[PDB]
RNA sequence: GCGUUGGAUUGUUCACCCACUAAUAGGGAACGUGAGCUGGUAGACCGUCGUGAGACAGGUUAGUUUUACCCUACUGAU
RNA sequence: GUGGCCCCUUUAGUCCCUCGGAAUUUGAGGCUAGAGGAAAGUUACCACAGGGUGGCUUGUG
RNA sequence: GCUUGUGACGGCCCGUGAAAAUCCACAGGAAGGAAUAGUUUUCAUGCCAGGUCGUACUGAUAACCGCAGCAGGUCUCCAAGGUGAACAGCCUCUAGUUGAUAGAAUAAUGUAGAUAAGGGAAGUCGGCAAAAUAGAUCCGUAACUUCGGGAUAAGGAUUGGCUCUAAGGGUCGGCGAUCAACUUAGAACUGGUACGGACAAGGGGAAUCUGACUGUCUAAUUAAAACAUAGCAUUGCGAUGGUCAGAAAGUGAUGUUGACGCAAUGUGAUUUCUGCCCAGUGCUCUGAAUGUCAAAGUGAAGAAAUUCAACCAAGCGCGGGUAAACGGCGGGAGUACUCUCUUAAGGUAGGGAUUAACGAGAUUCCCACUGUCCCUAUCUACUAUCUAGCGAAACCACAGCCAAGGGAACGGGCUUGGCAGAAUCAGCGGGGAAAGACCCUGUUGAGCUUGACUCUAGUUUGACAUUGUGAAGAGACAUAGAGGGUGUAGAAUAAGUGGGAGCUUCGGCGCCAGUGAAAUACCACUACCUUUAUAGUUUCUUUACUUAUUCAAUGAAGCGGAGCUGGAAUUCAUUUUCCACGUUCUAGCAUUCAAGGUCCCAUUCGGGGCUGAUCCGGGUU
RNA sequence: UUCAAAUGAGAACUUUGAAGACUGAAGUGGGGAAAGGUUCCACGUCAACAGCAGUUGGACGUGGGUUAGUCGAUCCUAAGAGAUGGGGAAGCUCCGUUUCAAAGGCCUGGCAGGCCACCAUCGAAAGGGAAUCCGGUUAAGAUUCCGGAACCUGGAUAUGGAUUCUUCACGGUAACGUAACUGAAUGUGGAGACGUCGGCGCGAGCCCUGGGAGGAGUUAUCUUUUCUUCUUAAC
RNA sequence: AUGGUGAACUAUGCCUGAAUAGGGUGAAGCCAGAGGAAACUCUGGUGGAGGCUCGUAGCGGUUCUGACGUGCAAAUCGAUCGUCGAAUUUGGGUAUAGGGGCGAAAGACUAAUCGAACCAUCUAGUAGCUGGUUCCUGCCGAAGUUUCCCUCAGGAUAGCAG
RNA sequence: GUUUGACCUCAAAUCAGGUAGGAGUACCCGCUGAACUUAAGCAUAUCAAUAAGCGGAGGAAAAGAAACCAACCGGGAUUGCCUUAGUAACGGCGAGUGAAGCGGCAAAAGCUCAAAUUUGAAAUCUGGUACCUUCGGUGCCCGAGUUGUAAUUUGGAGAGGG
């Protein structure tokens, strides 16, 4: 047979991203003394687009306190933050929306973004559009803390872990149909080479397990298992349940 | 995903497997919805009435509930607290309304007691008295007359976990305070003399056959079904001592008085005439059976047989395979001559039949294979008569009569059948 | 010896229908394997079957052979 | 009158042979005598190599 | 007015539409600089030099690629006048070319066009093809409709030329003077067979099936109801990760990513509909014990090789879930059969179905129109034809008149007959030329599929090694013990079997007496069941440490502990915990071993030290 | 397509002239990129080739011809390619491009004390980029040569000018202005540097057109007529 | 099978650039007027949206009993047709390499080669079946179930002749 | 003495002087490693411990003076030839594969380290430098080296003491 779609997406010729128009990566800032034990400040000076990428950023500029000198670091914007606003990052920051706090400073039942999954990440968790982690509690003896993430998981992590006050901006981005194959075109052509998706049983059996037949069928049970290996694993990869919800 | 997550259960059962220290609000969300649920289940095609269903359609009510109690069942055990009292809930769930719930919420919870007495949450001494009384009700005739009652699928369902629950308990060592337990049941249930028995011997004959329950107060629990009076029960005694018969007949404490017990109380004592046929074989077999084998005298058997030994009755080849399997060398030939007088008047007789012939002479020459001077040499001789017969099913029955007194009294045949070594064993012998 | 038509009908025609007409006769030279010009493999869909690849009791649709200038015959011409 | 009418499994060897440097004891192999008895479909998407009148009839059951 | 450049604006995006070299300015103020004279080369002038390689020409119906001086293909800039909406079509200016084998005739058949009386689809599988319509102004425009369209719907009145009228503007003057362009409406007269006069330029309508649409593909026979699409639904994954690569790697893609995401599938706009089954096959479950149960490891026998037994992970088996998973289509009860009754895929209403637009998609009918046809005729151009010059190819056993016979149903050759006169030109397509599919077979070649056979990457679970330092518990081997038995009756809870009528502390008692299949004292046998202890033997679970190992980050910057210091803080007498001397109205600034204080030297135009800024540490975090 | 003449042994095909037509500014024109490589131009010149011909030719033989500080490459980086250090691999070689390196360059005053922080190289003759225009000239070359007139870079530098005894300029309320009017480390900002469509405005060139000064053409009749020249580069 | 060469055609992604007359319809926003107590409505204008539309260049390749058929051409010519401001067309640079790539999926394309490219070697590869196998004369001279190996089957044998 | 030095380990230099790469590759030393074919089809097998691929040398390479063959009255490094032998043996015990000792011959060749106290004298060696009679010698000076350079000893023996 044939090597198939998802075996060729692993090489990364033609599926590289498109990384071009792209500003920077967008992460927090190094974890050193002044956020571990006070705080520090920085100016946002442009709210701006990223391609690829739904929801803006934030380029905020820190003044480097070891040399005389400035320092831009990229930030996934929040809902509300402004142009001319001054961020507030560290252990002693006051507890407002854009500013930068580890999760043990802050009470259950706030709202953060770009949270650490560990100290030093540096930006992990609720990055896209209109996302959040609520904290629901702490233990301070063995330091750790339980958020509820955006898929509904709850987890438990480091308290001195970071995380940046407010919801990430650009929500609603899905609510709006598309209504035409050109708007997925431009989107995807920023992305990555995933689009158009010509299905499995309209192939042949080279191409596809799914392939083949006088009449466009599957010849059994589109849930493969999970010790399966490349070239099965086709669809529905190790279900627990199917059907309508 | 979020707001669908209280929706899925399956993704919530494994994340909470997971860190149940976590997903404590997750649960309480679900176990406050289950009370509330519970807490409500507690209290045709006329022109006229209202339509009805199909059998197979249910309530969202029903089918939250029944999803909801596997959840809690299987996470009992990392919330401990919040369900101590919930195997509880659903013991008395089961055991005071008994009609009140759909069928698919009864296997769902008899499923759960099940797996949540695997896990040792609950113990078998306190699930036997969840599963046996569901049985004498749905045994009822009154409860199985509803529209969509499922009652013998109830009754499956509750045995063949009853059977898993001491198959169970019955693996590494015989949990004898158990079983102790569950036969007294059966003995209480015999003596309620309606059809109640029926669920102690078709679980006897169960675990017998699973060899879970090889003791000798079983074999009398059986005894005591054989010697009952309902027919159901009587044969499942019955079929249970034949399966040619079993070890069963080793663990008996007097086998002669319960042949004597039996064939006085069902065939002959009353002439009830219950029984039919069919079931009247079966008795003789078991009683001829423990005869032959034991060395058992009763003598009425021989004169009851007499009545069925004529070629013009139903399916004879059983009956007299049986006459043969109650003789000995230790019983008085007189009553077994009777017999055989009545099979040669009537069987190898003037006219008869080739296949009537032969059944006669093999029948009895396997009665003399047991007592041998039970026929005398002047009718043994009228028999050998038909060796060369040409129909080859009554020579070779007389053959093998010819060479089963070649070895036993071959002075009884006459120089023609005596075959070159009995010949020569008399001769040397008679001098 | 001389004539033996014009048309309708493809949910079909191994044929029938109504008209005109003097008449609207039957056949062969191909169909005693296969031979002018014209209607009646590769792609795709529904149905039956098949675990499946695929096959068919089917049905629908679309879908590139291209002489003669040679001999003979025939027709006319030296 | 010396009867009747038509090939891969297993066991045993007095003092059987050998295990090749000699021996003993176990095993093994022999020669004897016994007892038993690897593998399914499809291809019209295809390719290759080969092959392919008795004068017969007519209108009458 | 055309082309082009530019400016300020507006609209569109789940699209917000390169980087670096190079140049400048600003902040800052190390520093150096005038006095009897300096400073400034970002003001003006003046002086010197600027290397290597390319540079012609075509860029195409003859300079490139197609075997070629091949009607094919191959990126781009400039672009005049008129008609006219127009870079359309027609004519012309500048510039360029006048190249493509020629001459004579005008037969058929052809190729490319054109016209035709009356009838108008009688033709034909089929109105194929052709015809007809066509531009602009005005009137008018149905059903249906996702209310946006359908729609140029349909169907009708007109169009020339010439002479006129009216209206539509700008600049200056305290209504006039002056200047200028093509836009429309209207009237009169006039020629006509024709007036969008050539060119140019929709045929329309009533319905059906089908896919929503725009789009995409079988280059070189299939452009479609196929693919894609938006929309719809399902699944996996919280990074120690999901999916996918790589021989390996201190290796990689998604990922400059983080559930409004990535990956994997199916369905295929909107609207309407969307009922039930987890028996089967798959998938899944942090699913007990028992069963099956590899290697290592353990025990027994033996002189040993070896043999046996026990233990034995996952997986299987077992039982729970799931159908917008493949399947599939009823349920229950009473005695596979047989009787019974519920069938909730019930139309919610008698307004339940009258249902777009788009399409080189498949189909029928009508109007209009015609040489499709009756029924053919005529004309034009290039060929054919003849001539000068030039000059192939296919095919070719040998050849070339017919009939009958034999014959593989079938002769140009053989037999018997009919006949038979040179050499030849133009035509024709009957035959010969003379060069197909279909059917079958190989124990074939390849492609594809599957619980066909043998294998395998990958993955998974177990043992050993890497692998070191501690502790606490549970189970088992193995011995030594200790006790036990309710189906019923019987004084009583009778393993069972065999001997029988006292050793006697008591003569309690054993025998003789019921009842029971079996009879109890007393003493032996050998079955099961349950418990007590650990010489030892082992196995297993949990937990601690860090230096191996592993992961990540950084500028390897602030780590760990301190009567530290100073505050409070609440104590039950002395602590324990917080803080620390450092920063939160504001789109500013923060840099020259850091100023100051203090000790010493030198008096210089200034140097050095402590402190400002707590101490220690053989761990960058 | 045609007529005459010339050339020549020979002319339907060559040259000139006289006619008739064509491309008709989205050309049969004038220039370029890729590719080709002398095919360009001249002088001789016909054996073979240009499916007829040939005195002709992109043919044959012999020569000539391509001039740059300003046009380009060169330089920069884009997607990307790829060494080193290190690690794999029996190995040809693979990974990866700042990595887990002691990866080097500045100051002050038997070398003593300080400061800085960072990755080879390649990759566009349509991207970015310092600076030249006119006229004339050749058989064939030109934004390259000739003449004339400018500009950019880099370097040494003298004079004048500006400033200064209030040492490193004045004016203007201000937006800001001028011939200039010191400035190391370090830091910051800007330019380079950017989509597409719609219409509106402004400019250049072209189109159309009038008076006048010149030349050509028509004139059978008419036309104060039809056509044509009257231009102004970088800086 | 082993080891190597190819993205100058073509498939797809990325980078940097370029090209695309004249008309028809007339969406949001906006202006005025009329009717309103006001929600708001009606009329006339402005404006210039659309993976709209007619239709050039351009890209494609529907139909013709079309021309040609050793053709100009190993896919061309003509007329007719689809689309024509965008999922558009395109140059150069770059990436993906053979049981591999790419694929809006036809088993399509991958240098006239694709249901597994091209080059060389192993290699004089090999079954099965076909075709052919070179001078004269003389003498002798046949054969077709007779018996069998898992039925065809390639065979092994009886008999015949030298 | 918070100074001054010695050693160890790791680096740097366009430091002084040398050295490796690549070609050829008939033969030679290793590594890696197929299929066609032949077996009935075919997994063992055969083709084959072959071809292709990689590394590395020389005029020859390799091997080589026994941890050998043997079972004899014992031979006596290695290599090659004749023979052993198409044998012993291996193998769906099938296709097929397949050595060795002995004997005759060609050529002939033997040896070296570590492990031992020089301990009354590191007696050893590279380099630099000045001369010389220059494939090298003498002197002198830095250095290597006792974590062991020379002599002496290599199992056949051998050493020390006499």
């Amino acid at each position: 047979g044939r090597v198939i779609r998802n075996q060729r997406k692993g090489a990364g010729s033609i599926f590289t991203s498109h990384t071009r128009l792209r500003q920077g990566a967008a992460k927090l800032r190094t974890l050193d003394y002044a956020e571990r034990h006070g705080y520090i400040r920085g100016i946002v000076k442009q709210i701006v687009h990223d391609s690829g990428r739904g929801a803006p950023l934030a380029k905020v500029v820190f003044r480097d306190p070891y040399k005389y000198r400035l320092r831009e670091e990229i930030f996934i914007a929040n809902e509300g933050v402004h142009t001319g606003q001054f961020i507030y990052a560290g252990k002693k920051a006051s507890l407002n929306v854009g500013n930068v706090l580890p999760l043990g400073s802050v009470p259950e039942g706030t709202i953060v973004s770009n949270v650490e999954e560990k100290p030093g990440d540096r930006g992990a968790l609720a990055r896209a559009s209109g996302n959040y982690v609520i904290i629901i509690g702490h233990n301070p003896d063995e330091n750790k803390t339980r958020v509820r993430l955006p898929s509904g998981a709850k987890k438990v992590i480091s308290s001195d872990a970071r995380g940046v006050i407010g919801v990430i901006a650009g929500g609603g981005r899905v609510d709006k149909p598309l209504l035409k194959a050109g708007r997925a075109f431009h989107k995807y052509r920023l992305k990555r080479n995933s689009w158009p998706k010509t299905r499995g049983v309209a192939m042949n059996p080279v191409d596809h397990p799914h392939g083949g037949g006088n009449h466009q069928h599957i010849g059994k049970a589109s849930t493969i298992s999970r010790g399966a290996v490349s070239g099965q694993k086709a669809g529905l990869i190790a279900a627990r349940r199917t059907g309508l919800l | 995903r979020a707001a669908m997550l209280p929706t899925n259960i399956i993704l919530l059962q494994n994340l909470v497997k997971r860190d149940p220290e976590s997903y404590q609000e997750e649960f309480l969300q679900q176990y406050a919805h289950y009370e509330s649920l519970r807490d409500i289940f507690m209290l045709g095609n006329g022109s006229s009435t209202m339509a009805g269903t199909n059998g197979t359609t249910m309530s969202t009510s029903t089918s939250q509930l029944i999803e909801l109690v596997g959840f809690v069942s299987q996470v009992c055990s990392c919330f401990p607290r919040e369900t101590a009292n919930f195997p509880s809930e659903l013991k008395q769930l089961l055991l005071e309304h008994h009609k009140s719930l759909p069928f698919e919420l009864k296997e769902k919870i008899l499923s759960c007691l099940t797996m949540l007495r695997n896990k040792d949450v609950i113990t078998a001494e306190e699930l036997i008295q969840s599963l046996f009384p569901l049985l004498v009700a749905y045994s009822s005739h009154g409860n199985s007359l509803g529209v969509n009652s499922h009652a013998k699928e109830l009754r499956k369902i509750i045995y063949t976990n009853l059977i898993s629950l001491l198959k169970s308990c019955n693996t590494n060592g015989k949990n004898q305070k158990l079983n102790k337990s569950t036969q007294a049941v059966c003995f209480n249930l015999l003596d309620q003399p309606d059809s109640q028995g029926i669920w102690a011997t078709k679980l006897t004959r169960e675990l017998w056959r699973r060899g879970i329950w090889d003791d000798s107060r079983t074999v009398e629990i059986m005894t005591q079904a054989a010697l009952h009076q309902d027919v159901k029960i009587v044969m499942s005694g019955v079929m249970f001592f034949l399966d040619l018969n079993f070890s069963a007949i080793h663990l008996l404490r007097d086998p002669q008085g319960f042949a004597e017990k039996l064939f006085k109380e069902h065939l002959s004592g009353k002439t009830k005439n219950k029984f039919d046929m069919e079931q009247k074989i079966s008795l003789m077999q078991l009683l001829s059976r423990l005869i032959g084998t034991h060395k058992l005298i009763v003598l009425g058997i021989y004169t009851f047989f007499l009545k069925y030994l004529t070629p013009k009755q139903r399916d004879v080849t059983r009956i007299m395979s049986a006459c043969a399997q109650a003789c000995h060398d230790l019983v008085p030939p007189e009553v077994i001559n009777v017999m055989v007088r009545k099979i040669a008047d009537e069987f190898v007789s003037d006219g008869v039949a080739n296949e009537v012939a032969a059944a006669g002479i093999n029948t009895i020459r396997e009665i003399c294979s047991r007592a041998p001077l039970a026929i005398d040499e002047i009718l043994l001789q009228d028999l050998v008569e038909y060796k060369g017969s040409k129909a080859k099913g009554v020579n070779m029955a007389a053959k093998s009569l010819i060479a089963l007194y070649r070895d036993v009294a071959p002075e009884m045949l006459k120089k023609k059948d005596r075959g070159k070594n009995a010949a020569m064993e008399v001769q040397e012998a008679k001098k």
